[PDB]
Order: structure tokens, then C-alpha cells, then sequence
């Protein structure tokens, strides 16, 4: 609750990165 | 359609200290000529990495 004890700070997060889905496919055209 | 999710991170802490008296330090320095302070500092620095 107090600023001196160093736990009363609210803190804020960070975004870092974002992950997108991987591609899809198959190799069956040889036959 | 598509859906999304979330994940989070947060770190931790550590602390370690060393202590040596004056009487015993002077006695050891007189008897053997060592250096308790340097030895303690080096042991602290080594063990800090070793434990992790």
C-alpha cells in the first residue's frame, strides 16, 4: 500500500510478440 | 473462424551475504597471513552462479 515497501507500485505489462497459425499442405500429387 | 489466447511471464529474486568478525580475522591474518574478506567475496560470487 505504501510506496517505500516497493510492493505498492501497480506495475504494467508488456506486449512482446504475437503468434500466427502455421501453413497447411500435403504432398500427394506424385501418384 | 479463429480464436486467440494469452500467456504471461514474471521473474524472481535471490539474496546472499557473508560475515566475518574482526578478532578472528586478525588472529587468522597474524597466524597464517590469509585474506578472509577476499576469500569470502570470491566464494559468494562463485556460489551465486553455481546454485542457479
Amino acid at each position: 500500500e505504501m510506496m517505500s515497501v516497493s510492493d505498492g507500485v501497480m506495475r504494467l505489462p508488456l506486449f512482446l510478440a504475437m503468434i500466427l497459425p502455421v501453413q497447411l499442405g500435403a504432398a500427394t500429387a506424385d501418384a | 473462424n479463429h480464436e486467440m489466447k494469452k500467456y504471461t511471464l514474471f521473474p524472481s529474486q535471490f539474496v546472499i551475504a557473508a560475515e566475518h568478525t574482526v578478532q578472528a580475522a586478525y588472529e587468522a591474518q597474524r597466524e597464517f597471513g590469509l585474506d578472509l574478506g577476499s576469500l569470502q567475496f570470491r566464494t559468494l560470487k562463485e556460489y551465486l552462479s553455481h546454485e542457479q
